[PDB]
């Protein structure tokens, strides 16, 4: 029925997700079997992310034009093959390697743009927000079970190939099902008006901006912490690189988990005491995310552990404000202009950063590494400095969020005055 | 565009009467253009007291909105018709008891109606002919009913007179489909109706054009 | 259902305190606001009260009249200052559910209210 | 065609206000005016009627002989007077005329 219809749409939603992040588990393999620097290692998110973004507005049009139960099984399909394709490259050629990443990336965006749809046209009572919240729940339990998925493929089967083969194996399946248990659910001028009316409210495009400075630090980070802990093991008399990605993943969803819930939690204290409660609790957070992220370098060198819990808590605190930043979102604007603004914030958000970004990390490393001299420290030392650059992007999203504060209360007058009317 | 012919019969206080009509209907543009005559020589009672029930007597020319599309009714049970029974309680003039049958036959619309009429008495408006050849606007309140398997409407209906009385008549309607198809009953809403009247001078016969424009919300 | 009462004809700079009231129940989570409605003229806003404690007034009459919603008494005082004779419009106490913009889902009856 | 209206005022226990309906794009003389009363969430109720003639006035038992409304041709506007003030008056007014298709006046509202 309707509850089956949901949850095979949030196992698939899981699927997507696991499939989003493999690669960043076998990122070390990939790029030792193609003979790749950094920048070819960036090369996979930022074009992935490119596609994803530029293909989403499409896929709601489409959904708008056509049944979303079709659109979301086509995607699935055609992202399932895609990613069971790429598995077979010849170490040889490498641009199909992101060209593929750049057609799942369209898959991807198919499917968040449309399975948001078909939840809400489920239910229209309470169950709905139930729904939602479990689908959002399942978003960093899908990207965590992708982490330890294909640390363990690349562990047992003993070639990064396999990582890419077991898990399209599990999304076909759910396609199946998508069709079996999901009952079929059942203007360019006034966008471009809204755009205009949009960018005049300080507080939504402060916001904007300080969620694509988040986006820039999350895709990152998630992209090359596993790499930087490999090198810092390798650096390090003792090394292992599965059990630490596998370590990552795990702190990876039990972070999203506690930080949604602790972000919440913390929001809902803090607004009752005093407005503007939600951006200054973001701000603070962001403060915080950013003073681990630049303690965890210095931390992993003295220590693996010491990074690990470095991770632990910036992730907390990363992942505790996205809750918050949507509550602000949508405070400031109003009903009628609620799909438009969230649809101009997700693309700015993905352009601004975590599109582009990952290829920012590699350049800068392989300009580190080629300006000095070539081994495994320099590599690591290299790393280390070009991720330096995010605890500054998280630092400007914190002053963002408290720009943001300083216009909350007029923003959210205003909205309401319009929304009487 | 549909055409319509409706003929129907009355019988009030002893006196017999049988109108018949003929009209065409838009209901993408949401019109009505009627024409009645009763072949009898004289009717007895007010022509508008007769004229609102016919005009209520047929809601599928109705317009209805994109969203209320799927909610009507009437236009659910056309292809197999339906059957309707209407009380009409005049205020201190009596009560009209009606029963209709409307039914889309071959390729033309069809509406029998037959009236009853009782508890009426002299120097009344309804018997001193009173009442003008103006009309008004209104409003009906329709709402669905699962017991009877129904949609069950009602309203307050004002009829002006010459030295400025004006009567308040109230209207309920119960519906019944002859066909065993879907119902897609609606829940509750509202159809406001404007109607205006107009006579044409070729001919000495009272014509009684009537337009109607109806929509729901 | 929503109960307003309290507002009656006044002279110019007269003071009303309309008191709002729910019948369901404690209106204490529910965001409460006032509209006005004019005899010649499309509908205008007077104020809103949001569940953080916020207190939204119309730039037009921006200073002229405070709400207060109290719990112990579970009611909303709207109290008026300095009134015009642009507020000859009827008044309309609403309820919504939720913290966030849009039409709020209650209404009440309201009272009308003059001046001059 | 448009009816507007105009007189309308609060009025303490006993006092006697004057209202005004005005008519602009039709004869008022040639056809009836009519005047309703609504208080606030109540069916509208019809209460007062000239006849088109102008020979005789139609009022309901609770307000028979208050009133009293006039109408004049040459100054196109119809004229109603509230002699005794009663509870009842606390509903709003309306003015009403229906030349061809049905025409509302705006009106005004009044409350003891
Ligand atoms: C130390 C930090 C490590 C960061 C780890 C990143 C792994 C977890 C990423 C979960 C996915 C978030 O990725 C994207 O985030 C943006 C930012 O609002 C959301 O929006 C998108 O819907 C989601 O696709």
């Amino acid at each position: 029925g309707r509850g089956a219809a949901a949850a095979i749409l949030s196992l698939g939603n899981v699927l997507n997700y696991l499939d989003r992040y493999t690669v960043a588990g076998v990122l070390l393999d990939i790029q030792q079997h193609f003979g790749v620097k950094d920048r070819g290692a960036g090369l996979l998110q930022s074009v992935f992310i490119c596609s994803f973004m530029v293909a989403a507005p499409i896929f709601g049009y489409l959904g708008d034009r056509f049944n979303r139960k079709v659109i979301l099984s086509c995607g699935i399909f055609f992202w399932s093959a895609v990613t069971f394709s790429s598995s077979f490259i010849p170490q040889q050629y490498f641009w199909l390697l992101v060209l593929s990443r750049g057609l799942v990336g369209i898959g991807e965006a198919s499917y968040s743009t449309i399975a948001p749809t078909i939840i809400g046209d489920l239910f229209t009572k309470n169950t709905r927000t139930l729904m939602l919240s479990v689908f959002y729940f399942a978003i960093p339990l899908g990207s965590g079970l992708g982490y330890i998925t294909g640390s363990s493929v690349k562990q047992a089967a003993g070639d990064w190939h396999w990582a890419l083969r077991v898990s399209p194996v599990l999304g076909m399946i759910t396609g199946t099902l998508i069709l079996i248990l999901v009952p079929a659910t059942k203007a360019r001028t006034s966008w471009l008006r809204d755009m205009k009316a949009l960018i005049r409210n300080r507080s939504y495009v402060f916001s904007s901006l300080a969620t694509s400075a988040v986006s820039f630090a999350t895709g990152a980070l998630g992209m090359w912490i596993p790499l930087y802990l490999h090198r810092a093991q390798v650096v390090q008399k003792t090394a292992e690189g599965a059990k630490d990605s596998l370590i990552f993943g795990a702190i990876t969803c039990f972070t999203g988990f506690l930080g949604v819930v602790t972000g919440a939690g913390a929001t809902r204290w803090c607004r009752l005491k005093t407005q503007r409660a939600d951006p200054l609790v973001c701000a603070v957070g962001m403060l915080g995310s950013a003073i681990f992220i630049c303690l965890i370098f210095v931390a992993a060198k003295s220590s693996i552990v010491g990074a690990y819990i470095c991770i632990f808590v910036g992730e907390t605190l990363l992942f505790s404000n996205w809750a918050i930043t949507a509550d602000i979102l949508m405070y400031v604007v109003i009903p009628t202009r609620r799909a438009t603004a969230v649809a101009l914030q997700s693309f700015t958000s993905h352009l601004l950063g975590d599109a582009g970004s990952p290829y920012l990390i590699g350049f800068i490393s392989d300009l580190i590494r080629q300006s000095t001299k070539d081994s495994p420290l320099w590599e690591f030392l290299s790393l280390g400095y070009a991720l330096m650059l995010c605890p500054f992007v998280v630092v400007l999203g914190g002053m963002f969020f408290l720009a943001t504060a300083l216009f909350f209360v007029s923003d959210r007058a205003r909205a309401e005055q319009q929304v009487n009317q | 565009v549909v055409p319509i012919l409706v003929e129907l019969d009355g019988d009030v206080n002893g006196h017999k009467f049988s109108v018949r009509g003929e009209g065409e209907g838009d209901a993408t543009n949401g019109k009505l253009t009627l024409k009645f005559i009763c072949t009898t020589g004289k009717l007895p009672v007010p022509w508008p007291t007769l004229v609102t029930t016919l005009t209520y007597g047929v809601q599928c020319f109705s317009r209805y909105p994109d969203h209320m599309k799927r909610h009507d009714f009437f236009k659910s049970a056309m292809p197999e018709g339906y059957v309707q029974e209407r009380t009409i309680s005049f205020k201190d003039d009596g009560t009209y008891k009606t029963r209709a049958e409307v039914k889309f036959e071959g390729d033309t619309l069809v509406n029998r109606i037959e009236l009853k009429g009782i508890d009426f008495k002299e120097d009344g408006n309804i018997l001193g002919h009173k009442l003008e050849y103006n009309f008004n606007s209104h409003n009906v309140y329709i709402t669905a009913d699962k017991q009877k398997n129904g949609i069950k409407a009602n309203f307050k209906i004002r009829h002006n007179v010459e030295d400025g009385s004006v009567q308040l008549a109230d209207h309920y309607q119960q519906n019944t489909p002859i066909g065993d198809g879907p119902v897609l009953l609606p829940d509750n809403h509202y159809l406001s109706t404007q109607s205006v009247l107009s006579k044409d001078p070729n001919e000495k016969r009272d014509h009684m054009v009537l337009l109607e424009f109806v929509t729901a919300a | 259902q929503l109960v307003e009462n309290g507002g009656g004809c006044v002279k110019a700079g007269g003071s009303l305190r309309l008191s709002c009231a729910a019948s369901q129940g404690t209106l204490s989570n529910l965001v409460t606001g006032w509209f006005r409605r004019a005899p010649g003229k499309e509908r205008e806003f007077v104020a809103n009260i949001g569940r953080d404690g916020l207190t939204v007034y119309s730039n037009s009459v921006k200073g002229r009249f405070t709400i207060s919603r109290d719990r112990a008494k579970n009611t909303v005082y709207l109290q008026m200052d300095s009134l015009k004779p642009e507020d000859t419009a009827v008044y309309y106490c609403a309820g919504r559910l939720s913290r966030f913009p849009g039409e709020y889902d209650y209404w009440s009856k309201g009272t009308p209210v003059m001046v001059s | 065609v448009q009816l507007v209206e105009n007189g309308g005022a609060c009025v303490k226990p006993g006092g006697s206000l004057r209202l005004s309906c005005a008519a602009s794009g039709f004869p008022v003389n040639r056809y009836s005016m009519r005047w309703y009363r609504q208080a606030p969430g109540k069916e509208r109720e019809w209460v007062a009627g000239m006849s088109s003639a102008g020979d005789r006035s139609s009022y309901e038992d609770s307000v028979k002989g208050r009133f009293t409304i006039s109408r004049d041709d040459a100054r196109n506007t119809v004229y109603l007077q509230m002699n005794s003030l009663k509870p009842e008056d606390t509903a709003v007014y309306y003015c009403n005329v229906n030349v061809g298709f049905e025409y509302w006046g705006q009106g005004t509202q009044v409350m003891v």
